């Protein structure tokens, strides 16, 4: 009946309002204890309603919506939650008043059709026009990054940021194959960007001093097996009772390790790389050679080598190919913050780079990392799709203006409904002024003063609180996003309306 | 008692008023191994539930009838029987024995069966061709994810003309088989990317080097039931390890023994090896040199149905390529479906197959479940386009429903004795069906009802009927006001699916209204 | 037991015991073109249980 309808109100309710601080790049962060007991702070709604795991069919189902928006797009994972859960509050009081939620459904596929329509209308493709190659990608950078710690050093920022992006094929980018290293103490502003990958270099042991950070052309080579003979599980007992057999019963094992030696170093391989640690055993010929070794590497920055000077993994000595190997320009280590940093530089063939970040604290740099990936979606779709449409404020708002013009026309039911998504689209807006710390209730009758002049570009200012064009502040989004978030959100709330009753069973 | 056991019944029948129709409503049902289901068709969502009154399984195992005989009316069954037990408190309350309760219904049911023969106008040709097929698929389709309705159309249609081989003037033997068509689904891409192919589309890993084959035709394929190793005896020949000396032997033997029997089948022009169980490691650096494809299809259930489209034959031994046993392909690729690479196997024209596979793409995972379970419904129809009444069809949507009861009331007052009072209330049962359509679509119930009324009773001088007796239960939404003709849209009742349904309903609740006395224990 | 080196060495002692019962299958066809085995409406049916 209605009363499970009703409890499937709320409980979107209370799915939304866990992602309504966490909307907007100055929106507050949510605390989540996961079951591992592990501490996660994410202000992106796709890794936090991951976590959650709720049992129940409806609150799943903004969840299971999240990874679509996810998947195909990428982008506005909080959004569309908190649109889609809007319209469960707006549909409560019509359920009291007798209309069905199934005319209510049917008004959002008439009013999200004509969105998408205007959706086109104010996306204007423009490429060199009043813009050139260089600055294109800069000033998008300086949009995300304002309003933060940052900003006093953002210059050097912008341009470590834009080299991150050329440096891969235009064709096709990932957020994943740019790497970023946390460097604990040191200037912000001395941060350097590197073309290679690097690690953490969690390696303590000696055999300090050598292996300069100075390289010609040193040859890299993937190792899977361990180079120490040191027996961690199993073990062998041999023991006899004469005197004088007790000499060379304690000696002769490593001589067997040398059988690897002739095959490793007729290949003249100067990169030592596995993902199992280096043990103790030589540190030293390798630097008689020039051959670098460096243990402790995790399993993901392993995969990142094969991708840059093209190797390969094999797991003996023997069938090791020549062809295999690769090398680079330079290289370059820093001792900067108490530990050793290992990097590759002038990689051609690399898919992937590095951009190593310095700040005051860890925690500090953490909020730089995760502000910085906020710039680089919009630096990436920038390239990709030629089509944006002016965000902060002025699309959402002028979507909900001819929702109400157009409903003047439309007779029935379908009126108050369109006219109820119209004011439901008002949440966006308003999470980022109140998340912002200006006043959503000034800005909201302000903002639609202008906006009735005729320009459908008056977006919100992020800074000053002000109304104004956001044209002039940088703030540029891609159409592929205002036009998926209806069709997620929509689709994501007509399964919900759908289903009057809930039945779960054990077992 | 009899009423404890309608309410029971009546408190789950307002969950099957709102299956039927597309502007229903569906149930929520989680499974017991944490994975939420749900889906439009009863018969999938009666088998999760477990329910332990024999009431209701009563109307459960009624329900299985038209799953199973049937390709549809699985929804239709619920709520008529449903309505039956209310309609029957009236009598109830005023004294009558459950006599003539059901011996009323069935009078009644000889009365109705007859006049279904004079209910149908046109008759299906059974051309079997992509247009002529849309007209019986589209009703069966439809009612679950509407205005998607359009698109799948041309799926089934096309998928069942593959199945049927050519043939004319011959119903003895049967064509069209059920288990013959298997959907696939992959998570990414749209609706409009779906296509038409003849095969069983395999979603697994090349697993080797080899992507796919040349274009040459009639590609040669084994099926292997053993899974590849090292040739041994039949009688025992048990591996054992003992000394170290025999360590050398297992590990170059196996080398030796798979490279020479992987040597004899390729000489024989076999570029493909099926093997349904694993494969072993050594097997797959043989089959790159030669150029054989690795194909492994670790479900027993599709080794039976690909017999019949490839030719191949499962051999219980390795090593012995008998060329009887081998079968014929003509085109074997490798394509991206849903954003994955993929081993596709389809054919020309040579070597005419049953087996049709509808490749479907979509971002959500729950609407993927739905459009699978409805084409199996789609084409479960079409065995009831055979000779037994297969070509006859009826006006759906509420047209029927309504226009039968002009004819139950003038049979009320022609039969004397004491079956007028089940009589009139046979023809009142029938009124739930158009009411809960017009409570779905959000129209009023009383607007609806009365407007259905005064289009099918008109004052007409003559004996052959005018006008329209096709109008039905519109969804309005749209134009202005009324009704509409609803063969516009090609939307009709199979009368092999609607006169199958009224027995299966009149059994169902008079099962339910014999028994006066329940007798169960505690669990 | 069998003993083979190839697997085309096995199908010559495999068959060497269902020669037993191809052995019998002969006099049982021959039953049937014995006694009207031209006829018209005439079957021939092996029960086996």
């Amino acid at each position: 009946g209605k009363g499970q309808i009703i409890s499937n109100i709320n409980a979107c309710v209370a799915v939304q309002e866990a992602l309504k601080p966490t909307l907007g790049p100055l929106g507050s962060d949510i605390l989540i204890v996961t079951s591992n007991q592990k501490t996660t702070i994410s202000n992106d709604g796709a890794t936090i309603l991951k976590l959650l795991d709720v049992v129940h069919p409806a609150a799943k189902t903004l969840v299971d919506i999240s990874r679509a928006q996810d998947a195909e797009v990428g982008d506005g994972t909080t959004s569309v939650t908190i649109l889609a859960g809007e319209l469960m509050k707006e549909a409560k009081p019509f359920l009291e008043e007798g209309i069905s939620s199934h005319l209510i459904m049917k008004g959002y596929r008439k009013a999200v059709s004509l969105a998408v329509e205007k959706i086109n209308e104010l996306a204007v493709d423009i490429t060199s026009e009043k813009s050139s190659g260089r600055e294109l990608l800069e000033r998008c950078a300086r949009t995300a990054m304002s309003s933060k710690l940052i900003h006093n050093n953002a210059d050097f920022f912008v341009k470590m940021c834009v080299d991150a992006v050329l440096s891969l094929d235009r064709n096709d980018l990932d957020d994943k194959l740019i790497g970023i290293k946390k460097i604990p103490g040191g200037a912000m502003e001395e941060s350097l960007f590197i073309n290679g990958v690097a690690f953490k270099k969690t390696f303590s042991y000696a055999g300090f001093e050598q292996q300069p950070k100075k390289f010609n052309n040193p040859k890299i080579l993937s190792l899977n097996v361990e180079l120490e003979l040191k027996a961690e599980k199993d073990n062998a007992e041999v023991r006899v009772e004469h005197v004088e057999d007790y000499q060379a019963i304690v000696d002769a094992e490593w001589q067997l390790i040398f059988e690897k030696l002739r095959q490793v170093e007729e290949t003249g391989a100067n990169i030592v790389l596995s993902k199992l640690p280096i043990g103790d055993l030589a540190t030293q010929f390798f630097a008689d050679r020039n051959i670098f070794c460096a243990g402790r590497v995790s399993a993901d920055d392993m995969n990142r080598v094969i991708q840059a000077v093209g190797g390969s993994i094999q797991s003996t000595t023997s069938d090791i190919k020549p062809e295999h190997l690769g090398t680079c320009a330079l290289f370059e280590e820093m001792q900067i913050g108490s530990e050793r940093y290992n990097l590759f530089q002038g990689c051609p063939q690399a898919k992937t780079c590095t951009l190593l970040l310095r700040g005051g604290a860890e925690q500090v740099i953490a909020e730089v990392e995760r502000s910085l990936h906020d710039a680089i979606m919009i630096v990436k779709r920038a390239l990709q799709n030629k089509l944006i449409v002016a965000g902060g404020g002025a699309t959402e708002m002028e979507v909900s203006k001819c929702l109400r013009d157009y409903s003047k026309t439309i007779a029935g039911k379908q009126q108050m409904i369109i006219n109820a998504f119209a004011k439901a689209l008002e949440v966006i807006p308003r999470q980022l002024c109140e998340n912002a710390g200006f006043d959503a209730i000034e800005i909201l009758n302000k903002l639609r003063l202008a906006h009735s002049k005729g320009e459908k570009w008056y977006g919100v200012v992020f800074e000053t609180e002000n109304i104004g064009d956001n044209f002039a502040k940088f703030v540029w989004e891609p159409a592929l996003v205002k036009i998926n978030a209806l069709n997620s959100a929509t689709e994501a709330t007509n399964l919900i309306l759908s289903v009057d009753e809930t039945i779960t069973n054990k077992g | 008692q009899i009423i404890k056991s309608i309410a029971a019944i009546r408190e789950l029948h307002q969950m099957c008023l709102t299956s039927m129709g597309p502007c229903g409503r569906n149930k929520i049902i989680v499974n017991h191994l944490g994975k939420i289901i749900i889906t439009n068709d009863a018969a999938t969502m009666l088998r999760e539930l477990d329910i332990v009154h024999p009431a209701v399984k009563v109307l459960v195992m009624a329900t299985e009838q038209q799953k199973i005989d049937m390709g549809d009316g699985t929804n239709l069954v619920m709520i008529l029987a449903g309505e039956l037990l209310n309609v029957s408190e009236k009598l109830i309350s005023m004294g009558l024995s459950a006599v003539e309760i059901i011996q009323g219904y069935n009078m009644a049911r000889k009365f109705t069966l007859k006049e279904l023969d004079e209910m149908v106008v046109g008759e299906i040709t059974d051309k079997n061709d992509k247009n002529e097929l849309l007209k019986m698929i589209k009703p069966v389709i439809s009612s679950k994810k509407y205005g998607s309705e359009d698109i799948l159309s041309e799926l089934v249609s096309e998928a069942v003309s593959h199945v049927l081989p050519v043939a004319q003037q011959a119903g003895e033997i049967p064509y069209f088989n059920v288990d013959s068509i298997r959907v696939v689904k992959i998570m990414g891409g749209s609706l409009s990317n779906s296509t038409v192919i003849k095969g069983m589309v395999f979603n697994r890993e090349p697993e080797g080097h080899v992507k796919s084959l040349s274009e040459d035709k009639k590609h040669k394929v084994a099926v292997f039931t053993c899974p590849l190793d090292i040739a041994n005896t039949e009688t025992k020949g048990t591996v054992l390890l003992h000394n170290a000396q025999e360590m050398l032997d297992f590990s170059k033997g196996e080398e030796k023994q798979i490279d020479a029997m992987m040597k004899e089948i390729a000489d024989m022009g076999v570029e493909c090896i099926v093997a349904g169980a694993g494969v072993g490691e050594l097997a797959l650096h043989y089959l790159n040199r030669y150029g054989i494809l690795v194909l492994k299809v670790p479900s027993k259930f599709e080794l039976r149905r690909l017999c019949r489209v490839c030719g191949a034959t499962p051999l219980p031994r390795l090593g012995a390529p008998t060329p009887e046993e081998l079968g014929l392909v003509e085109t074997v690729k490798t394509m991206e479906i849903g954003g994955d690479r993929v081993t596709v196997f389809k054919q020309e024209q040579g070597e005419i197959s049953r087996t049709s596979t509808i490749i479907l793409r979509g971002a959500t995972q729950n609407n993927l479940d739905d459009i699978e379970r409805a084409i199996d419904d789609g084409v479960a129809a079409v065995k009831g386009l055979m000779k037994p009444s297969g070509g006859k069809l009826l006006p759906g949507a509420g047209a029927t429903e309504i226009e039968l009861i002009s004819r139950i009331t003038k049979y009320g007052e022609r039969t004397p004795g004491l079956l007028q009072l089940a009589i009139k209330q046979f023809a009142v049962a029938f009124e739930v069906v158009p009411r809960t359509l017009a409570e779905t679509a959000g129209l009023d119930v009383n607007e609806v009802l009365p407007n259905l009324y005064a289009a099918h009773n008109v004052t007409e001088p003559g004996a052959v009927k005018t006008d329209h007796l096709y109008k039905g239960v519109d969804i309005d939404g749209e134009s202005d006001e009324g009704v509409k003709d609803i063969r516009e849209e090609n939307i009709y009742d199979m009368l092999a699916t609607k006169k199958f349904a009224i027995n299966v309903a009149t059994e169902a609740a008079t099962t339910v209204l014999s028994i006066d006395q329940i007798i169960m224990a505690k669990k | 037991g069998f003993f083979y080196s190839s697997a085309d060495q096995r199908d010559k002692l495999a068959a060497s015991e269902r020669k037993f019962v191809d052995a019998k299958l002969k006099k049982i066809i021959d039953l049937k073109n014995e006694v009207c085995g031209m006829d018209p409406d005439k079957g021939f049916v092996i029960i086996n249980q």
